[PDB]
This record gives C-alpha cells, structure tokens and sequence, in this order.
C-alpha cells in the first residue's frame, strides 16, 4: 500500500498570497509518461469536489488561481490569487496502485492579524481531565475562531 | 448531468448490519468502475471498495475485507454498500463515487484505477452502542448528530455550546 | 500428444503465478517461489483496455427506426427495402466476424511477443553466468540468493560480480 | 470557373483520399463520407527525441 | 569502443491512433481524410451547372415572367436553385409529378 | 517515469541520425558518428509507400449522385432513402476507423521489427568479440577503427581477425 | 541486385526440400540430406487450412434476387435503387481487397515467424559446440554422424557430450 | 440427406482396364476430398487413393500407384477411378468414401487426412481369366459371384451348397 | 492526354532573376513528384529539382541549391521554378519533367525517383549581360537566339551562316 503523506498541516496566507502545498509519496507514481495523481477539494461540510487531475489538469470548471506540479515522488498543488471562498482542506490521492491512498489533508485558515479572544473565547487568532473544548471554524468574515472549554 | 445519491445511512450498534444505496444519474452507469469512500468524523479520507462495471471485479481495503460486500445493478443504476459486523471504527460518513475509467479491466487487485471524477453527497453512519435518545441555551446528552461542533463525551452521547431541535428522538425545547 | 516445434518455445501456463500476467519464478538456496511483472502486467492491460474499447466505441449510431409498412401494391419498394437491410447485415456479419477473429489472432500474438522480450531481457543480462535450458528456463552457475534475483528482475543485475565464480563452474564435473 | 470531380453544396472536394467529412449529399466520384475527424496514417517511427518525464 | 544500432527522432508532432494507444507521436503520416472544401460550386466535368437565382426548376421551365433573362445553355451537369428560389408556379395549382421531371433535367447534354 | 519491461529494448529515438530511418552509431579511437542504412531505408519507404497507395487507390468510385427529393406524401420512400445513407456512413466510420487504428498499429511494429532485424543481424556477426550491453549497445574487445566499423555494417565482419585479441580481454581486469 | 539488411536472414529457398515447408539440411561424414518439419509441416497447413475457410465461410448469403423493374416514371425510385447497388459495390470490392492484402501480409510473416522459430529452437540446443554463420546455418566443432543430427531435429540434443571435444576446436588454427 | 453410389464393376481380364463412378447427393461436392476404398473377398479394409477438392492434388497407396487414375468432374458431382492393368490381386470390392475436412490443403503427400464419414454401398471388380461362363441341389462351376459362402476352386470358378439363378449367364435350373 | 507546357524563359543580366511556370495537363497531377531539368546549349542533360506531390518536399542539384526555389499550385495544376542571381552557367533550356512514381515519399534527400516518363517541350534561358540588340545573305551580331547553328563570338553575340527576320528586336532584312 503506496502511502501519501503532505506538509504542511495547516497554512496560513493572507487573502492574496500564494500557496504551496508539498506531496510525497511512498515512492514513483509516474508511469509511461503519465503521473497518475489527483487532488480533491473539500470545503468544510461537503463532499470533496476534484480540483487537478494527472497531477496537473483543471477539471471541470477551476479558477486559473490553480496549479498543480510534480514527478515521480513529489508534487504540489498551488494557490495563488488566494481568495476566501476557497479555504478548505486539500487531499492529495494517488491511484496508480489499488488500495488508492490519500493524503492526510491540509487544512486552509486565511491568516490576519491576532486579535484576543472574549470571555467562551470569542474570536482569538490563532485541572487534569476534568474538561473537553470545542472550537469553531473561520466564520465567512470574521477570520478568527469562538472557541469553548468545559 | 451527473448526480449521485447516497442513502440508507444511520446507527447501528456494533456487530449489526448495513447496506448503503446510490442512485446514479447524468451517465453510462453500466461502464464504469465504481468506489465507496468514507471519512471517520474529523479524520481524513479511507478508500474503502470498488466493483469493476461487469461487476465480476470486487475489491477492498484491507480494513473492510471480509466484513462489506460491494455490488451493484446496472438495470436500476445504482450502486450498493453491505457492512457487516460494524466495528465502531467504521463509523464515518460514506462517499459513492465514480472511477474516470471507461470500462477497466480489473483483472488484478492492485492494477490503477482511474480518479475519482464525481461524488455523492455523502451519507453518514454512526456505529454505537448508546441508545438514540432525546436531545435532553444548552443542548447536552443527545444521539446521534444533530452552535459550536460538538464533543462526543466518554457516556457516550454528544454535546456542545450555542449562542431545540432533534432530528432522530422527535422533541423540541 | 506430439506438436510442431514452431510452437512457442515455453510450452505451459502458470496457475501458480496469480498476481499478474507475465512473471518469474525461482529455486535458489533459499526457497522456491513465483513473481508477477507488475510493470508490464499494468502496461498490458492498459493496451488491451484500449483495442476493447476501440473496437467498441469506435462505432457510429444515428437514431434510427428501420421497419416499413406497404401494400399489396407496393411489394416492388417492400423488396428494395428488403435488400437494404439483408445487404447490410451481411455486410456486418461478415465484419463482426473477421475482426473479432483477425484482433483475436493479434491479441494472442502481443501476449506471446510480450513474454519473448522478457525472456530476451533476461539472456541478455545474465550473458555466461547462466545455461539457457528451454521453456524459458536458466540455471545459474553461481549462488543466487534473493538479491541476486529480486535483481535479475529489476534489470539491475551486476555480470562482474558472479562472472569469476560462474567461469570455473563451465569447467567443473 | 474551376472544375471538380466532386461537388457539394458546401463546395467542391478533392479525390485524391478515399474519405471525407464535408458533406452527406454529393455529386460525382466521390470520397466516402464518414463522421471522422481524423484519420492519420502513420508512415514513419515513433517519434521519441526524449525519455523524459517518462 | 561501442556501436549502436538505433532509429530516427525529428521534430515532429504529429500523432496518430493505434489501436493499443491513442494519441502516439510519429515522425511521418498522411491524412487520409479531406477535411476541406473550397466554397465554390464549380464545373461538374467540362461542364459548367445550370443555375437559376430567383426562379426555382418549375418557374424557370413553365417560363415564369421573372425567370426569363435565364441565359439557359445548351447543356449542363447539374441545377443548382436558391433557398431564395420560391419563384415559382404563379399562379396556384398542383405541378404534376414535379419531382419525376427534376430529376430528369438534372443533367442534360 | 517507470516502464513495463515488455518495452522495446531500445529507448529512444535518434534526433542525430538525419540520413535515414534505421541506423548506426560508433564510439571508437578516431570520434563519434551517426550512418543510416541507406539499403534498409529505401527497402521500408517502398513497403510503406505501397501500403498507403493501398488503402488509398483500392476504393472504387462510381460517379453518384446522393440526394433525392420528395413530397409531403413519400415519406416512407424518404425514410427508406434516410436509412441506406446513414447505414453506409455507420459502415464506412467503423472501417475507415478500425483501418487506420489497425494499420498503424501494423505499422509502429514493422519498424520494431525492422529494427531488431538489424541488432540480429550485428550480434550475429560479432559473436565473442562484443558485449551486449543494452539500449541495442555492443562494446567491442578490441580496437576497431573505420575500416572494422564500416565492415560491421557492410555485412562483411571478420571474426577469426580480432577473436585472438578479443580473447584476453575477456580475462583482464 | 542489393538488398535492405532487414530482410530475412536465410535469402533463399530450397527447391530441394520438397516433403514439407520448413526443414533442415545437414553435411556431415556420412552425406549431404534435406529433411522436412512434417510435425511443424502439418501444424502450419492445419491453421492455414483454418484461415482460408474463415475468409470463406464466415460469409453470410439471404436468397436475394437483385433487380427492380420501373418505368419512365418512377425514375427517382430506380436511382436509389442504383445507389443502393453501388453502395455496395464499393463497400465489398474494397473489404474484398483490403481483406485479401492484410491477409497475405500476415500469412507470409506467419510463415516467416514460423522458420525463425525453428532456428530459435536450434541455436538453443547446440550453444557452444557450433558456430551461428548466417543464411541460419551452424557448422559443428565436432563431428555429428546420423545420430547427432537426427538428435538436434528431434529436439533431443546432448550438449555435455560433444562439448569436451567443440572446446578445444575453438582453440585450434 | 446424404448419397453416394458407385458403379461400372465387374469381371476383367489381368491387364486390362476398368473405370468406376460414383455419383454424390446430399453435400456440397467440390468441397470435399474423396477417396476410393477397397476390400479383397473376405480380407481387410485398402485404403487406395485420395483425389482433393480442386483436383490438383492426388495420392495412392503404394500397390496402385502407376496403374490407378483417380479424378472427378464436380460439374457432375460424380467421382472416378480409373484402374489399369489390373492384376488378381485387384480383385475386391470398391466403396466410395468422403473425408470428413473441408477444403483440406493436400500440399503434401503424407499429411493427414479427416476420417470417413460416409461410404458407398459398393461396387465389386472381380479381375480372372476365367470366363463368364453358366451356373453349371447343388449349383457348381459358375463365374462370377453370385446356401453357404462359395470357395473359389483352383479352376477358377465358384461352387458351393444349399439347403438356381445366375445373372451374369442367364440361365434356370 | 498528358501534356506538359512551360513558359517565362528568356534573357536576363546575371545576378538577376526568373521565374518559370509549367501548366500540366492530361493526368492527376497532385499525386505526383515533378522535376525541372536543363541542357547547357550543346551540352548534356542537367537534373535539377525535384518536388514531392504534398509539396513537403524540395530537393535540388549541388549547383543550385540556395539560387533555386521549385514550388507548385495543384489548385492551378502548375509547377514553378524561380531562379535567383542567375550565372550564364545557367544558361540552358529547362524541361518540365513528371516523375513515374505515384506518391512517392521523399522523405530523404537522396532515395531514389521514378522514371522522368513526361517531359516539356522545354523553354530556353539566356543569362547575359549582352544587351537585346537588332539583327545587325550573311547574319551577324545579334541576341539572343534566333542556315547553320551559329557560334556565340567572344563579343557575346551570335553569328552563322545561310546559303532575315529577328524576333526579340524587330527587324527585316
Ligand atoms: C489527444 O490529444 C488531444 C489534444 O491535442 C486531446 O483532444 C483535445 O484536448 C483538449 C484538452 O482537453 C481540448 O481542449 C480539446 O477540445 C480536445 N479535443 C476534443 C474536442 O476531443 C485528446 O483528449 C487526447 N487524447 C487523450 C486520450 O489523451
Ligand atoms: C534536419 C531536419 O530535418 N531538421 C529540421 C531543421 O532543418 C529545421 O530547420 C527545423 C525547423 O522546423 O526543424 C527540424
Ligand atoms: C477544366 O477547366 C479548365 C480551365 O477552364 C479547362 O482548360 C479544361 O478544359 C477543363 N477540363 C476538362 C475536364 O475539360
């Protein structure tokens, strides 16, 4: 089982910078010429949407803003004209071999300035087992998090 | 166009059985391989199934093999998960989706499949052996899903902030 | 029975080579054992897929409704139309098959020339080092161990190293 | 002016292929019209300058 | 102290379908489809069409009053009218076995 | 990237040799150099030349006049008159398109063949004098300048000539 | 006249060899002899005979009775009945041409193939103790009565044997 | 269905000449080879000589070979063997047989043929210098055949018992 | 039938240019290679350019190329020559030729041509710096060409004999 491992986790870019998301992989995923390698987009709440295929191909209807890159063993999917509607969590697949593996996924925050939270912990960015916290994701303005700890 | 229809998600407790629907509409069902994914909550994404279009090709990962049985039935054009034996591990959300190959021949169970070009909208199965109970402004100890994300506590039941109403246990507060 | 000796020179198949369709196989000090060519399994398969798929969709299809009702007094048009349609499955017939025969004879043909240029890889490798012995069968005259061997299939194999040992054993008893 | 050997209402084609793809109806010694878009016939050697990014 | 033996590689990039791959890269080919058409209706054989503007067959033969500056040759390969050419029978009734006669002055000598 | 091993020995192309189809290439004490078989050239541009008269000039051509014209009331004679026109498009498609895509299929493997025809012919002559050494490579035991170079490819290789000096070699370090 | 060097390695044919299609020849101690293939003989005329009926047989045949009478008034009729005709008159002569072209192609590689797999076979059995000398011919460094000759066509050749004596051949002047 | 009939046997003086029909129903005659068979009065079963389909091929058991013609006329559906200088050692009974393989290739004299699907009722040729004489209760001294099984005598006719009407001789006891 | 004429010969200054057409008549023109061919006055035959059907394809004689541009229009059924800087070497008259070969892949610069099967009744060029003079019975000094064949004199016109009416300057004797 080819195993797809990506860094980094998470990323943060300020809504207009680039965006390089590296992908290694177990080993070689080219084949007669063809890099049999997929991206998959995920917008928080829904199902994946494909993005790149054969490592660097715009499915359907993509934004120009996207760029896939790589051979052999690593590759690279690339924001660029980062704009907001477009955070989400970014999976590398390959498929040369059955089982298809995927990528762990990388996550996409839009990173502004810090700003403390408000006690609840309204808006921040970015006793032993008694309690168990529950966050939030990037609200569609905000960009910073109402986080909670009981 | 093309469309795809999970359904017949749901709780089971551990050891029972499933079995997942999808429609499939906007293409030639009957000449394409086809997948079953799924995504533990929060987790990433697990290649779980596919049946090559003629249907004599079944294959699973590793962590299914054995337990599910993927099929399928061109005349209704749809698509069919069976889990058996449900291992709390597999709950997760299940996604139906379609092989971009056009009739590959899957003579082999580690020969390349094509990507995965359509997705279903995906349908959610909770295995637990907690009891689908009422929702009982704080919402605590209520099952299974359905305002912060909630926390799954150890009892067993989910929990969380807002700042009522369940679905499953019909209520209202 | 007896048979010509223009017969492919590897005279059986192997149930026991399950992972693939063209491979190896070994006896060593260290154990027997069968080999799949996934590389060229995969390669294969995907050209195959491809005449499977050309002769079958490269065909063309208007939406048409033969079929024609006429009277006892047009049996003159009812003949014509007659021919037409004999005409042309005669035509298809005779196309079906020759093709279904004629791509069935080249298919069996790229197999064959396929493990040939396996079998040419590998002589070319191991020049002196080895008897060539038929059924596509080398004996080594030197120890092989799992190295050796996993390389011999990778088409990295060293002609040095075993030579000098090899070249005493074309002496020997 | 011109002559032809195979007209159309489109306008006139050559003959000197057995196949075409600009017309149904037509009026002399004719290609076969087919639904084709290309039909290449290899001539020479796989083109292959580089291995690269094989 | 080598020798190879080898092939042919150009510059060119013409592809070409087999039937085990498609889109293969060659260094030689020839169309064998005509793709083009030259926008003229042009002389069948020798002989040059019979073309008739305003006046469809009918006008043109019965002697419509505006089919008549039609300078009619004394042969032609084939007719050709106008989607325009609706200048026809005049005035109204049915033209018996029309089309038999069409394809009858199709192409005279 | 990676390769099925049933890949043609011989990697790549020759942008190099600009003479000719197939053809030859030395490394020895005087320089470099490309030569194409002028002989084994023009014999293929003849064969290849006649194939594709073949498919072309084998059509025949009877002077038609597709179309016709009817009445609001021959419609069924204008539907019958439909099906043979689009019957024979749905008939020539199918073989224009099967021709080409088996033709060259034919075709790429003529070369292959011819090619390899050629690397017989060599590793035939220089018997023990050469190593094969891969990519249709043979290195040479023993010097061989413009004349034993121009003779390898003349079909007029001496091998008792330079087999006594070739021998040591295939000794020494 | 001259020659491309891609063409078959044995020039001629033997009018000598008259009991079969593919054979040997051997000069040795004893006398000069042909000796025809009769197992690879038969084999060869059993898949020729096969292929001719194909071409034949495989030909579909409705009682037709082509042939429509009209009169000066139906003359629109009689055309499409006329293009109807040589319709398909244009599709069989050029399948009928093409067929026979392709056919006689490969039946004279079939054929080719088949000696080259003979020759193959030889060049196995006697590895050191002849030389490969072209025109597909090998000379012995040993003597080789009826018995060893008779040996190497039954597919029955012992190498150890006269190896001893062929190793110091390639040694003498 | 099918039919096959031989005629023109008889009595024949040593030396002299003799030729048989036999005319076919039932299958398609000149696509079939055929061949003549024979049994000496109370000996085995001779296979005698084999005519292919076209006709250009024919062969004969060694003890004809030189004084039997075999032929046909496929015209008439009918075939023919055309027997000189017939010795005693000819006399027998003469069946008409059909190979079982269509269209096979007689390119060789020793090839193998199909088997016999359908014989001739048969026709006997008796050859003896004995001549045609009377039936001469015991019925003693005739020539030919025609109660027990007669025993040629060394005179040259046949008698025997029963417990009379010739048709060679006419005549009634 | 076939016919062949040029035109646009002439005198023109060295250094200078010109350009010559050939309109073709009487066959099919786009399928095949043309040449241009000259003859020095007095001198042999001069092969000079060919051009291949498709028009890929233009090869020239050592002692043009560079100077010369062969060129064709199918749709015109005409072949050119454009010449540039001229020499009087040039000087000669220029055949129109057709090559035999149909298609003919001129791949290469030097495989070979059909036969020239049609030629031109070819057009003379003068390169001279000489200047179109009058006439100037004896005839002396004029050009250029137009009784016995005259001798360009070192002036660089011509002279003769005859035992008068110019065509270039008009005149009358
Ligand atoms: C063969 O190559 C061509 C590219 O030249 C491909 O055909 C076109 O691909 C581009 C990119 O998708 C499109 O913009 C064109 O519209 C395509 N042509 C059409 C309409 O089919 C073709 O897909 C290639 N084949 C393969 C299987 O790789
Ligand atoms: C030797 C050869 O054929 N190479 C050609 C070269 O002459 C040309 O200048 C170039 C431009 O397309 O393309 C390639
Ligand atoms: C075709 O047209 C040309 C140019 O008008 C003319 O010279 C020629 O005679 C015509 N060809 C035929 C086939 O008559």
């Amino acid at each position: 089982d080819i195993v797809m491992t990506q860094s980094p986790d998470s990323l943060a870019v300020s809504l207009g910078e680039r965006a390089t998301i590296n992908c290694k992989s177990s080993q070689s995923v080219t084949f007669n010429y063809k890099n049999y390698l997929a991206w998959y987009q995920q917008k928080p709440g829904q199902p994946p949407k494909l993005l790149i295929y054969w490592a660097s191909t715009r499915e359907s209807g993509v934004p120009d803003r996207f760029s896939g890159s790589g051979s052999g063993t690593d590759f690279t999917l690339t924001i660029s004209s980062l704009q907001a509607e477009d955070v989400a969590v970014y999976y590398c697949q390959q498929h040369y071999r059955t089982p298809p593996t995927f990528g762990q996924g990388t996550k996409v925050e839009i990173k502004r300035t810090v700003a403390a939270p408000s006690v609840l912990l309204n808006n921040f960015y970015p006793q032993s087992g008694n309690s168990q916290e529950s966050v939030t994701e990037q609200d569609s303005k905000d960009s910073t998090y109402s986080l909670s700890s009981t | 166009q093309v469309q795809l229809v999970e359904s017949g998600g749901g709780v089971v407790q551990p050891g029972r059985s499933l079995r997942l629907s999808c429609a499939a509409s906007g293409f030639t069902f009957s000449t394409y391989a086809m997948h079953w994914v799924r995504q533990a909550p929060g987790k990433g994404l697990e290649w779980v199934a596919v049946i090559s279009y003629d249907a004599n090709y079944k294959y699973y990962a590793d962590s299914v093999k054995g337990r599910f049985t993927i099929s399928r039935d061109n005349s209704k054009n749809t698509l069919y998960l069976q889990m058996n034996s449900l291992r709390a591990e597999d709950t997760a959300v299940y996604y139906c989706a379609k092989d971009s190959q056009l009739r590959s021949l899957l003579y082999f169970e580690w020969l390349s499949q094509g990507y995965f070009d359509y997705w279903g909208q995906g349908t959610l199965v909770t295995v637990s052996s907690a009891s689908t109970k009422g929702p009982s402004c704080l919402v605590k100890d209520y099952f299974p899903e359905p305002t912060f994300p909630a926390v799954l506590q150890s009892s067993g039941l989910y929990s969380l902030s807002s700042v009522v109403n369940h679905k499953p246990s019909n209520t209202k507060v | 029975g007896l048979f010509g000796a223009i017969a492919g020179f590897i005279e059986g198949g192997w149930t026991g080579m399950v992972d693939g369709w063209y491979g190896y196989h070994h006896q060593n000090e260290q154990g027997s054992g069968y080999a799949a060519d996934l590389k060229s399994t995969q390669n294969a398969i995907d050209e195959i897929t491809n005449k499977v798929n050309s002769v079958i969709e490269k065909m063309n299809t208007q939406f048409t409704a033969v079929g024609k009702e006429f009277n006892h007094l047009e049996k003159r048009i009812e003949n014509l139309n007659k021919k037409v349609d004999d005409g042309f499955l005669d035509i298809w017939t005779y196309n079906a098959e020759l093709l279904v025969l004629l791509e069935n004879e080249r298919t069996l043909d790229y197999h064959d020339s396929n493990v040939k240029n396996l079998y040419e890889k590998v002589r070319s490798q191991l020049k002196n080092n080895a008897k060539e012995i038929g059924n596509g069968c080398f004996e080594f005259y030197h120890k092989c161990d799992n190295t050796c061997m996993e390389s011999v299939k990778n088409g990295t194999y060293d002609y040095p190293k075993y030579s000098e040992e090899a070249k005493l054993n074309r002496e020997e008893i | 002016d011109c002559n032809t050997t195979c007209q159309t209402p489109k306008g006139a084609i050559n003959t000197s292929l057995p196949f075409q793809n600009i017309h149904p109806i037509t009026i002399g010694k004719c290609p076969k019209y087919v639904k084709s878009t290309k039909l290449r016939l290899a001539t020479g050697l796989r083109n292959i300058p580089s291995i690269q990014s094989r | 102290d080598t020798l190879c033996i080898g092939y042919h590689a150009n510059n060119s990039t013409d592809t070409v379908d087999t039937v085990l791959e498609k889109n293969v890269t060659v260094t030689h080919s020839v169309n064998l489809l005509e793709d083009k058409h030259n926008g003229k209706l042009c002389k069948l054989r020798g002989v040059a069409p019979l073309h008739l503007g305003k006046c469809n067959i009918a006008g043109w033969i019965l002697g419509n009053p505006e089919c008549e500056s039609l300078s009619t040759a004394s042969s032609w390969s084939y007719i050709v009218e106008t989607p325009s050419s609706d200048n026809g029978t005049c005035y109204p009734g049915d033209f018996i076995d029309y089309e038999e006669l069409r394809e009858q002055l199709s192409s005279v000598s």
